[PDB]
């Protein structure tokens, strides 16, 4: 049970971090793809 | 072997089987003339988050009973107009459906 | 909080070594990953190790690095091989423990 | 008379090449504006 | 000195004309070209009449407009032909006398 | 119908350039230089005519000069103010009855 709790907390951490990356970098696509093409 | 059929300011999908026996699943937004993009994330926990663009905007909810997940459109500005496709992850695999589109305004 | 000490350094005209040891919870970290920190520009991951051995990498360095744990010193082994010297950057190693994220001190290496 | 006719020709061609240049390369600067502003 | 007045304007959704009133040095005629300045966009020489009858336009309207110098009142005409929107801009008149540039006051063409 | 010849290669730490001309000199209406950095479009640099005109491209004021020797059927352009970018393939033409006239060119250097 401790192992599943630990690994699950890591799952939320990865989910949040991946979301932040996706957001910032979709914004990067939007912005600089407009400034280029 | 899983199938994710879509439906749908409120949109959903159904899995082949084993909801909540299905770990992490999320939805993706395909703006036209653009490449793939993640939207929002439900987990097996019900732990949830969104992407910054739709933060505050969209709301996502899981129904354990009828093998499904939910996305509800909110206060949409036409800019989100796109074709959406609901995704899931199962023992290390992709799982993509057919997806569906959303319109202006 | 888990402290993190690192290694590495030098300057030669193809291979070098970099491993950071955690201060506590030895073998107590699921996802570990180093990030590259090039000057001025922002920071980005280079390679990952799960809690148990599998290792995805960044496309920029596939096959160029080996990342591998060592529970002996809790030093995941970020191995620099066949380096293209432009790829230099301050290197900090990350630890995701108990849902909390812990950052290293960064390390810069260059050759050639 | 011959030299005024020849200057006549040099002016007409300087204008013709000026027109070609201005048109084509203002279309070029139009592309510049559209795809980077 | 050498004044320049024009015509044109007004709403539409086919062909029109614009003038260039010449005040003094009547038939100082040499390059009488016309310029096209869309707002924000930069000006540009469009249609030229030389001092002597030859006419080169620019490809941007090549074969579309018609230019004509009528020394009866010495006001060089531009036959704005088969108008389509994007020409909507300020148009003016230009003159060269004794190697000296001159400029009109500009008129607002608006079509469609 | 004209022909065109030039000169001016190599690198010096002095500085050198010129061209020449062939046929029916002092029909020297617009007689102009050109320059092409490789893998770019054409480009006109300096224009000189029979009437002692002097005008240049926005880059070679200070950097250059036009000269016109009516004697040996030639026009001159002498580089000044070394800077390598001027390296390119060149040309030095003229206008006569308005006919497109063109030649071969020369190169420029570094250091």
């Amino acid at each position: 049970e401790a192992k599943i709790a630990e690994l699950q907390a890591t799952i939320e951490r990865l989910t949040s971090e991946a979301a932040l990356a996706e957001g910032a970098l979709e914004a990067a696509r939007r912005d600089r793809s407009r400034l280029q093409m | 072997e899983v199938q994710l059929q879509e439906s749908g300011l409120r949109l959903s999908c159904a899995s082949s089987r084993s909801i909540d026996g299905i770990n992490i699943m999320r939805w993706y937004r395909q703006a036209p003339g653009k490449q793939r993009g993640m939207v929002a994330v439900v987990t097996g926990w019900g732990s949830t988050n969104y992407v910054d663009s739709v933060k505050g905007r969209f709301i996502i909810s899981r129904d354990s009973a009828k093998d499904t997940v939910y996305l509800q459109m909110n206060n949409l500005k036409p800019e989100d107009t796109a074709v959406y496709s609901c995704n899931a992850i199962y023992r290390g695999s992709e799982y993509w459906g057919q997806g569906t589109q959303v319109t202006v305004s």
